[PDB]
């Protein structure tokens, strides 16, 4: 796995010895020859995982995620070169170094063996986001949105490290081959049912369930693009990644202690699209359009069927990907007019046609079109959850239908309409927002053509 | 450039406005708009068929030719 | 007849006795009216007219209701009982309601399941 | 190619062209068409393809794994022989599913090509496909999204104890 | 018609059209020959008939199946074997609609009958 | 029966051409309504010859040509049910298609974006 | 109208034809200076060419492409191409022959 | 309007029902709601139509009516019947709309009838091709619409039905009759009503063929496709005259009280509506509550 | 057919001798309808609503009342329609 | 920061400072019910659709029938064209709802009723050959089925 | 009259 | 394109061609109704004829007296 | 258009209910001869009490008509096309591009018409000195305490273009295309 990890560390000397003209122009490369790399890790095998060694190894589910961010990385650099334009080389340096290490970080969460170290990481991952976040956000509501989203993480991640050395202590390992094979049931004493709490929460702040997801709109509206880009695509996955790999040692407790999570995530996927709904902000719209897309995650994984898991995954990976290219073409319009007020600019279909075209794309991806592989991962998991029970589908279609709403008005009222009139400073879209959503796009198109890459190991 | 027609050769007389004019006259009104909105009822647009004779259109010949191919059947079989 | 206003079918300007007041007290305010709105207006034609105007012309209003719907609410929040219960009947309500119906349904399929009264012949996949 | 015992075919009663107009079948001529503008050349590309396909002959095989010692011949902490146990279960589980595959597309090719009397000339496959549905549920279902050959084991111990205490009443 | 007797008249008087038919077959005819069918299982099987197009007239169905594939490209070459199928399935409504009114004349002696006692 | 199956794709087909085109020239001209009409025009009268045939025979076949994914014991094709209803339906739809467009051609000829418009048609 | 709203009227419309007509193409609007459009397209045949060559690019290469993969997937896999039963009337077969007319009443009546 | 919302789009509902119709024939219950739902599609929609004003809005109610009738005979267990009633609908249905927007074109983006008048020699080949499409709509013998619509109505009659559901369905045959005089009486009859500045013309290749090509089809591909597709359902071959008669009778019914009322609009005897007419007008109120309520209910509870 | 200044001015001339309430002779092009005619509001209404419906285009109220002039109208057809010749 | 919104004016001299910010008069000037719900000193604007607001007006956001700094309602994006409508209509609301529900409800009535007394033809039960066609319908092979018979009637 | 079209920049 | 010349109140404008495709388009219309009538009559009226049920006798029916 | 008014007088209001009046009249009388028949019968009644001087009872007058009219009023009037609440409202609103996008043209999509952006630099120099006398005579004219209309001031002397000027001369047309 070091063929990976080894290249990642060398980008930071690379990017701090080099011109302050080529920062950027190197970035951008090496981080996408080492997502070409990182390609190779798709090749799973049908059983057993890929263990490269006694620290690393990989399986349908690591894979996926492994290579959409380190895909991801050279979208951040494209995104963020804008602003991060009249910035002292020092500081664009520096930038640069915080975003690889947060890409170091999350293939070492995704790769990892043993569970404290995937907590060691996972929990590490947060310094180099906060630290954006903060410093180079533009409000003043980044120092706020940065405590929120740190604390909500610790105080549901500290339990969850008390659990794991508990578990080491009683059970001797904490290596996910040896807890796999050496698993145990779990019995309804009152030390177990907190033990599972301690190591459900944690996951489940980080992808936000409702109730606990306060910090999501915060952080994803206050911090710069290449921020939200990573908390929308990769670190709300982290939460779903850490509890899917978790829940083999939470059984079968769950059967009985995943009821009042699976209602709250039923009932706030359409609280939350009823949210976008009625949102005046766009970032706040795409934040709360990802809260409901990853209640469904939450549904799925807390069901436990090989067809939840399939649509767990496939849905994470789509997700990523859509919210992503969201949160780009939010970042251009704002960019363009300085504000993310959605009601502000209108009639942007006249003015610039090809963003449009990348809008109505990456809604139809969003409200789930088929056979895009959101839509792969929407029906998986209501599939999975018709089974688990009848009753779910009436929610879940509500869900599809306000989603295709919110969607469609998001859509409505961006690129389309009268132009507004005094605005005079939206110009041509540049070559690197098309290029940056042609990238955000086509390998999601893509992944339609090969939906069995991204469906996990349970496929 | 479109040759207006003489606005002078525009007459309810004849016309259904003019029955109108009458009835107005017995209340002691008169139309002041009759001549803009006589050409309606003048020139090519004065006679249009009636729903019956609008399905109908064509049943002449429909007839005609049906005539003759029944004709034909009964003379060659 | 006369017409019925409702809240989502307000009532017609021509049938409202309010369009019909010409006391001077009532043509005044509408003067007033007509003067913020016009000084208002000549501002941002000012600002739009102008030739070397090169951004967005910022429209406080508009900042204001942003600002109100999204920062301003917590603030002027006061946990009173109507608020209390409104939230309470609203938050932990549907959610019971859903908990007591889907628990029902898990405990009548499982009740099926364990009598053997339920059939399962081609359910391979879940 | 395919072993046609693995996909059964019915004999194939294809009537008679006995034509009783004498007006042009359209359909001939068509088809008389097709042959000469599109199967003549494609046929053609194909031999071409083929004779280079042959030019260059080589061969891949089929991978056996030989049988290992099941779960049940597993100490309790024996993480070599568990791990031997579960890499064989998982495929003897893969293998049963494209059974189950195999069996289903048995199933829709005589649905489709009894045509209008499927319910009555597929009795057997519908047969066929309740056995292999009703073996798989019974040895692959409930298991969950971290299924293990230790959970089929247990699955399959109360199974066999609820049978003892049916056999005993 | 018969729908207002059944609705505005006496009721039971008027054959129930789901529970038709109710009294005895051999009932009142002194001997009832079953209706022969000339088409065989295997036949219709063949023919990849509609269970919903397997009634007695199936053969006179069958020709005119036989003759309009034969008759391709002429459509219009099958009046007579369509006249053959229509003309039987007119014999076999009519005996059905026999059945009716057998059902209404058999309740109403019944109602004879009962006002006998 | 052969003929059948390459006739029945062929005719959905050969109506993704115009969208694979409209990335070169053909779509910056005013040649794209004539070319989306005529290759309408072409896929109706190659799906006349399918009708044909269900009308001599009834040829009726399922074309499940692409192994998209096989989710355990659930194996998802692409597949193409060629029915009576299917057979029958195309022919119809896509002469009302072909008419509806030449119609178009007519009334849509003063819009600044008919290439878009035939696009979305097709 | 106030005489200041129709003089005002009367300046805004002369600007506004003087806009207008400014609003208008040059005799020429400078295009940019066609390999295929020389040789091949000096004067190519604007009918049976076209008509034709259209035809082919259009069905004939797809209905060979499609029958080409109708020779690698069709007989390539089992319970591809699944075709309906033929009927099967009173009637001659064509591999094993045979035959078996059914007994048949009579009514020429209708 | 005229090639997704009226032929081939629309239809799509019923095309599912129709391919999912060996396991609508086992249930009983689906059938009778299939049926219901086909009958108040059916009856209301073509009420709306008999006073609606634009010409686009008429013919969408049409398509409305026809797929409710669509539905209706899914319910009597009918299906390729139900098939054969998209294949000939589509034929006319998108015939007239062509028309319609032909009439719409020539009178510079004109849509409501009341301002389109005098046009039956005006434009003599849309006319033609207008009044064909509507006898074939209204079931005129022999024509495209006769062997799917006068077919179902007879099946439907010849069937243990929901009778309200029949009587529904033969209402809306009468209404249907009626707003095609409707499409007639105010948009070619009487004399004209649009503007001066005449810019009538019709004379364009593409045009007239496309709807000669669809006219062709609404006049022979009924016959053509009943006569060459084997037979698959048992036929009503015995029948009461008065139920075989049925279809025809509604239709002349439905044609002389609509014909006799449109005469009535001529006498200058200006009256005021009526509770029905602001009904029917309104469609019902349907997308005035249920377009308002729900609505500000769902947005002020997500705010 | 695009409309022309002298077109508009040759119709709107046509509806006002079409007024049977104004007489053609000394109708003129700045014939004010309150000053010159005998035209009331009710009468420019009335002119109004015959121009807007014989043009196919609505005019606006607190626009409508202020034509007086049938060169005002003139021009204010120029304006909506854009016709600068 | 003396252009926010703010607290719920409680003074005539906030109102009036209020009013002067959001480019109201004071006496039009009227802040929400300062029931807790968090509205503060936002102007409670008509509740109109934006609609209803003169066509006609040269407004300075066409498409959204607004001038730049008028104060906007608290429920804009509800009262948008493309969304809740509150303009008036000819018929009542009262009255509307009263037509389409007892319309509706009368349709149910009535086809359940039918339902009751369904539409048939004097015709018996259509009969089938081989014990109704038992084996063609998925029947059981190895059980004989009852004997059904039809006679010749 | 060819009237000019006020189009966005198309180029980029 | 001004070959169909704009007009004003006066008269509309027409050509041959159009004419002589609707009366042609009319009349092909009328004549295919007529002759399917003539061939197929039955279609309209019916092919057989509604058996009358009082007609049938008792016995026909299979019926005793009481 | 033009400024309005802080109100409508009874005159203007009378106005306004007469054209509703024969407009939803146009739309139940749809034949031309039927509607000019009723169309002297309103004319009469607006004619009835014209010379009503009390204003009490002449604003009465105005209500009973407006509630006869709202009773009588016609569920779906006849719209002009492009009208609002006509079938081709707004219909061409997106292709009214604004004239500031030229200036982001290539300079190669410039080089394509060269008269024009020529002609078009003449208007921008135009603005950009006239501008200053504009914003100058503005405050001579405006009140102190700012404007009460939304009227504004022509060109009083030569040399001179009426204030505030440039969009509502370069707007778009109706049919862009």
């Amino acid at each position: 796995m070091l063929k990976i990890i080894i290249p990642t560390t060398m980008l930071l000397p690379m990017t701090w010895m080099s011109k302050h003209n080529m920062i950027w122009i190197n970035a951008t490369v090496h981080s996408l020859l080492i997502s070409l790399i990182s390609l190779s890790l798709l090749n799973q095998l049908g059983e057993n995982s890929l263990n490269f060694s006694l620290t690393f190894f990989s399986d349908s589910l690591s894979a996926p995620l492994l290579v959409l961010t380190t895909w991801l990385l050279p979208l951040m650099l494209m995104a963020s070169q804008s602003h991060l334009s009249k910035e002292t080389t020092t500081r664009k340096k520096l930038y640069i170094t915080m975003l690889i290490l947060l890409q170091l970080f999350l293939i070492m969460t995704f790769t990892a063996t043993e569970l404290i170290l995937f907590y060691i990481l996972f929990e590490a991952t947060l310094v180099p986001t906060l630290i954006i976040i903060t410093r180079w956000g533009n409000q003043t509501e980044r120092l706020n949105a940065g405590l929120y989203f740190l604390f909500y993480t610790l105080a549901g991640s500290l339990p969850l490290l008390v659990a794991l050395v508990y578990i080491q202590n009683t059970t001797g390992s904490l290596n996910f081959l040896i807890i796999h094979y050496w698993s145990h049931p779990l019995s309804n004493s009152w030390s177990n049912i907190f033990m599972w709490l301690a190591c459900i929460m944690a996951f489940m702040v980080k992808m936000p369930l409702y109730g606990l997801h306060l910090w999501l709109p915060k952080a994803h509206v206050e911090a710069p693009i290449a921020g939200s880009m990573v908390l929308a695509a990769v670190l709300l996955k982290l939460g779903g990644y850490g509890m899917m790999r978790i829940t083999t040692i939470l059984n079968p407790l769950t059967n009985y202690m995943a009821y009042p999570f699976l209602m709250l995530s039923m009932w706030g996927m359409i609280m939350t699209s009823s949210i976008c709904l009625r949102q005046t902000d766009l970032k706040s719209l795409i934040a709360y359009s990802s809260v409901s897309h990853m209640a469904l995650v939450i549904v799925a994984i807390m069901i436990q069927t090989p067809w939840s898991f399939m649509g767990a995954t496939a849905l994470m990976i789509a997700h990523g990907l859509t919210s992503s290219m969201l949160f780009c073409l939010a970042n251009t319009n704002y960019e363009r007019v300085h504000s993310r007020t959605m009601i502000l600019a209108r009639g942007l279909q006249t003015l610039l046609p090809l963003m449009a075209t990348w809008w109505l794309m990456a809604s139809l991806t969003n409200l789930a079109l088929p056979p895009s592989i959101n839509l792969i991962g929407e029906l998986f998991i209501i599939t999975a959850s018709f089974s688990w029970s009848n009753i779910t589908i009436i929610l879940m279609g509500m869900n599809m239908m306000i989603t295709a709403l919110y969607s469609l008005y998001m859509l409505i009222t961006t690129q389309r309409g009268k132009y507004t009139h005094h605005i005079n400073n939206i110009k041509a879209s540049f070559t690197r927002e098309n290029a940056l959503m042609a990238l955000h796009i086509l390998p999601l198109l893509l992944l339609t053509l090969n939906p069995k890459m991204i469906l996990g190991p349970l496929y | 450039k479109m040759e207006l027609p003489d606005y002078k050769q525009w007459k309810i007389e004849g016309t259904p406005l003019e029955t109108v004019q009458e009835k107005l006259a017995a209340r002691g009104l008169r139309d002041p708009w009759g001549r803009n909105e006589a050409w309606r009822y003048s020139g090519g647009f004065a006679n249009n068929v009636s729903f019956v004779g609008a399905l109908l259109k064509g049943f002449k010949w429909g007839f005609a030719a049906f005539v003759v191919a029944v004709g034909a059947e009964y003379y060659l079989e | 007849p006369k017409y019925k206003p409702s809240r989502l079918a307000t009532l017609p300007a021509t049938l409202d006795p309010a369009e019909y007041d010409i006391s001077p007290e009532t043509r005044k305010a509408q003067a007033e009216r007509l003067a913020i709105r016009s000084r208002l207006k000549r501002e941002y034609l000012l600002q739009y007219n102008d030739p070397n105007r090169l951004g967005v012309i910022e429209d406080p209003a508009l900042i204001r209701w942003t600002y109100a719907r999204s920062a301003n609410i917590y603030p002027n929040f006061r946990p009173t009982p109507k608020t209390s219960l409104l939230g309470a009947l609203f938050g932990i309500g549907p959610l019971f309601f859903w908990y007591y119906v889907f628990k029902t349904d898990r405990d009548k399929k499982e009740k099926l399941i364990q009598e053997g009264k339920l059939d399962q012949t081609f359910n391979i996949s879940y | 190619s395919w072993d046609k015992d693995v996909y059964p075919e019915p004999p194939r009663r294809t009537p008679a062209p006995a034509p009783q107009t004498s007006l042009p079948n359209p359909v001939t001529y068509l088809t008389k068409i097709f042959d000469l503008l599109v199967d003549r050349p494609v046929t053609l590309a194909r031999e071409f393809i083929e004779q280079q396909h042959a030019k260059n002959r080589y061969y891949y095989y089929h991978r056996e794994f030989r049988r290992v010692p099941d779960i049940t011949e597993c100490e309790e902490k024996d993480i070599l022989c568990m791990f031997e146990a579960e890499m064989q279960w998982r495929r003897d589980y893969k293998v049963d599913q494209e059974i189950v595959n195999i069996i289903q597309e048995r199933l829709k090719a005589c649905q489709q090509r009894e045509g209008e009397s499927y319910r009555q000339n597929c009795a057997k496959e519908l047969e066929q496909f309740t056995q292999v549905s009703k073996a798989f549920q019974d040895r692959y279902s409930d298991l969950g999204a971290h299924y293990s050959a230790r959970k089929c084991l247990a699955k399959q111990k109360q199974r066999m104890l609820a049978e003892r205490k049916a056999a005993k009443e | 018609a018969h729908l207002a007797r059944r609705y505005l008249g006496d009721a039971s008087k008027e054959p129930d059209p789901l529970r038709m038919p109710t009294f005895p077959p051999d009932y009142g005819f002194p001997e009832r020959k079953e209706r022969e069918m000339v088409a065989t299982q295997q036949e219709m099987n063949d023919a990849q008939l509609m269970l919903q197009q397997r009634d007695y007239c199936a053969h006179y169905l069958i020709q005119l199946l036989k003759c309009k594939r034969d008759s391709f490209p002429n459509f219009l070459a099958c009046k007579h074997e369509q006249h053959d199928w229509d003309y039987c399935e007119h014999l076999d409504y009519v005996k059905r609609m026999k059945e009716f009114e057998r059902e209404r004349r058999l309740l109403q002696r019944k109602k004879r009958r009962e006002q006998r006692e | 029966m052969n003929p059948f199956a390459s006739l029945t794709l062929t005719t959905l087909i050969i109506l993704t051409i115009p969208i694979m085109m409209s990335n070169s020239n053909i779509y910056k001209t005013n040649l794209y309504p004539n070319y989306v009409k005529t290759t309408v025009s072409y896929a109706f009268t190659l799906s006349l010859v399918p009708l044909l045939m269900f009308m001599h025979t009834g040829q009726e076949m399922i074309i499940s040509n692409w192994h998209w994914m096989t989710l355990q014991t659930v194996e998802l094709s692409l597949s193409f049910k060629m029915d009576y209803f299917s057979v029958m339906f195309i022919p119809v739809a896509l002469f009302v298609t072909w008419s509806i467009m030449e119609f178009s051609m007519w009334y849509m000829h003063s819009d600044p974006f008919i290439n878009r418009f035939f696009k979305y048609l097709v | 109208y106030t005489p200041d709203e129709k003089l005002r009227l009367q300046q805004l419309r002369e600007l506004r034809r003087r806009w207008l007509k400014d609003q208008e193409l040059s005799p020429r609007e400078p295009v940019l200076p066609f390999l295929q459009d020389g040789a091949p397209w000096k004067n190519v045949i604007y009918k049976t060419y076209r008509h034709s060559i259209f035809a082919v690019t259009h069905v004939l290469i797809p209905v060979w492409i499609i029958h080409y993969y109708l020779k690698y997937h069709v007989t390539a896999k089992p319970y591809t191409v699944v075709e309906r039963k033929p009927r099967i009337f009173p009637g001659d077969t064509i591999l094993e022959t045979g035959e078996v007319i059914p007994l048949m009443k009579e009514f020429p009546d209708q | 309007s005229a090639l997704l919302h009226s032929s081939t789009m629309v239809v799509a509902g019923v095309f599912l029902l129709i391919r999912f119709y060996p396991l609508m024939e086992t249930n009983k219950l689906v059938q009778t709601m299939t049926l219901c739902l086909g009958a108040i599609t059916t009856l209301f929609t073509a009420l709306c139509a008999i006073t609606q004003n634009d010409i686009k809005k008429i013919v969408a109610f049409s398509t409305s009516s026809q797929l409710g009738l669509m539905m209706v005979t899914i319910g009597i267990n009918q299906p390729h019947l139900a098939f054969l009633h998209i294949c000939m609908h589509a034929f006319f249905k998108a015939m007239l709309f062509m028309c319609s927007g032909s009439i719409i074109h020539s009178l510079n983006d004109e849509q409501d009838i009341r301002k389109m008048g005098g046009l039956y020699k005006a434009m003599p080949f849309t006319t033609t091709a207008l009044i064909i499409g509507s006898l074939a709509l209204t079931g005129m013998p022999y024509l495209t619409g006769f062997y799917s619509k006068d077919l179902i109505i007879e099946a439907v009659n010849m069937s243990y039905t929901n009778a309200w559901a029949l009587l529904m369905t033969l209402i809306a045959t009468s209404l249907t009759a009626a707003y095609s005089t409707r499409i007639i009486f105010f948009a070619f009859l009487g004399k004209p009503r649009f503007p001066p500045l005449v810019l009538i013309n019709e004379n364009n290749p593409l045009l007239i063929n496309s709807i000669k090509r669809l006219l062709i089809g609404s006049i022979f591909a009924g016959f053509i496709i009943s006569n060459n597709i084997p037979p698959m359902t048992v036929p009503n071959t015995t029948m009461p005259l008065y139920m075989k008669m049925t279809a025809l009778i509604v239709t002349i019914m439905g044609f002389m009280l609509a014909l006799e009322l449109n005469n009535t609009t001529y006498y200058l005897k200006f009256k005021y509506p009526s509770q029905t007419y602001k009904f029917s007008n309104m469609l019902g109120y349907y997308p005035s509550i249920m377009h308002r309520l729900p609505t500000y209910h769902n947005l002020s509870m997500s705010q | 057919p695009p409309l022309t200044l002298e077109a508009i001015k040759d119709r709107v001339l046509y509806v006002l001798k079409l007024y049977d309430k104004i007489d053609p002779e000394k109708l003129s092009v700045n014939s004010h309808f309150m000053k010159d005619l005998g035209l009331d509001s009710l009468d420019q209404v009335e002119i109004i609503m015959a121009m807007e419906d014989e043009f196919g285009f609505e005019i606006p109220d607190i626009d409508a009342e202020k034509l007086m002039c049938p060169q005002e109208i003139v021009d204010y057809i120029a304006d909506k329609k854009d016709v600068y010749e | 920061k003396d252009m926010f919104p703010g607290p719920y004016p409680k003074t005539p001299e906030e109102r009036a400072a209020a009013a002067k910010k959001y480019n109201m008069r004071v006496e039009d000037y009227e802040p929400y019910p300062d029931d807790g719900m968090g509205y503060g000193d936002y102007p409670k604007l008509p509740d109109r659709s934006q609609q209803e607001r003169d066509p006609w007006y040269d407004w300075d956001h066409p498409d959204l029938r607004l001038n730049w700094g008028e104060p906007i309602h608290w429920d804009l994006d509800m009262y948008i064209r493309n969304r809740v409508d509150t303009s008036p209509t000819p018929v009542s609301w009262n009255t509307m709802c009263k037509h389409l529900f007892g319309f509706v409800a009368f349709m149910l009535f009535m086809f359940w009723v039918g339902e009751i007394y369904p539409s048939y033809q004097p015709v018996g039960p259509k009969q089938y050959p081989y014990n109704d066609l038992y084996l063609e319908r998925g029947g059981d092979p190895t059980k004989e089925p009852e004997p059904v018979v039809h006679y010749e009637i | 009259k060819r009237l000019f079209i006020i189009k966005p920049s198309g180029f980029y | 394109g001004v070959h169909i010349e704009p007009r004003y109140r006066q008269f509309p404008q027409l050509t041959r061609s159009q004419l002589i495709q609707a009366e042609f388009f009319s009349a092909t219309m009328w004549f295919w109704i007529l002759w399917r009538f003539w061939h197929d009559s039955d279609a309209v009226l019916g092919h057989f004829p509604y058996p009358d049920p009082s007609q049938w006798t008792d016995e026909e029916l299979g019926i005793l007296p009481d | 258009f033009s400024a309005p008014a802080a109100y409508l007088t009874h005159q203007q209001k009378v106005l306004r209910l007469y054209k509703r009046a024969l407009r939803h009249l146009e739309s139940w009388c749809v034949h031309r001869d039927k509607y000019r028949y009723f169309a002297c019968l309103m004319r009469a009644r607006f004619d009835e009490h014209k010379n009503e001087k009390d204003m009490v009872k002449a604003t009465q007058l105005l209500r009973q008509a407006e509630e006869e009219f709202w009773y009588g009023q016609h569920p779906q009037p006849y719209i002009f096309p492009e009208s609002p609440g006509g079938t081709s409202y707004e219909r061409y609103e997106c292709y009214k591009v604004p004239e500031w996008c030229l200036d982001d043209w290539h300079p190669s999509e410039k080089a394509m018409y060269p008269d024009y952006f020529a002609k078009r630099e003449q208007w921008k120099r135009l603005r950009r000195e006239s501008w200053e006398r504009e914003v100058k005579q503005l405050q001579e004219e405006t009140p102190p305490g700012g404007p009460r209309t939304e009227a504004l001031p022509p060109a009083r002397k030569e040399g001179d273009l009426p204030p505030l000027w440039w969009h509502i001369v370069t707007r778009p047309r109706e049919r862009p295309m």
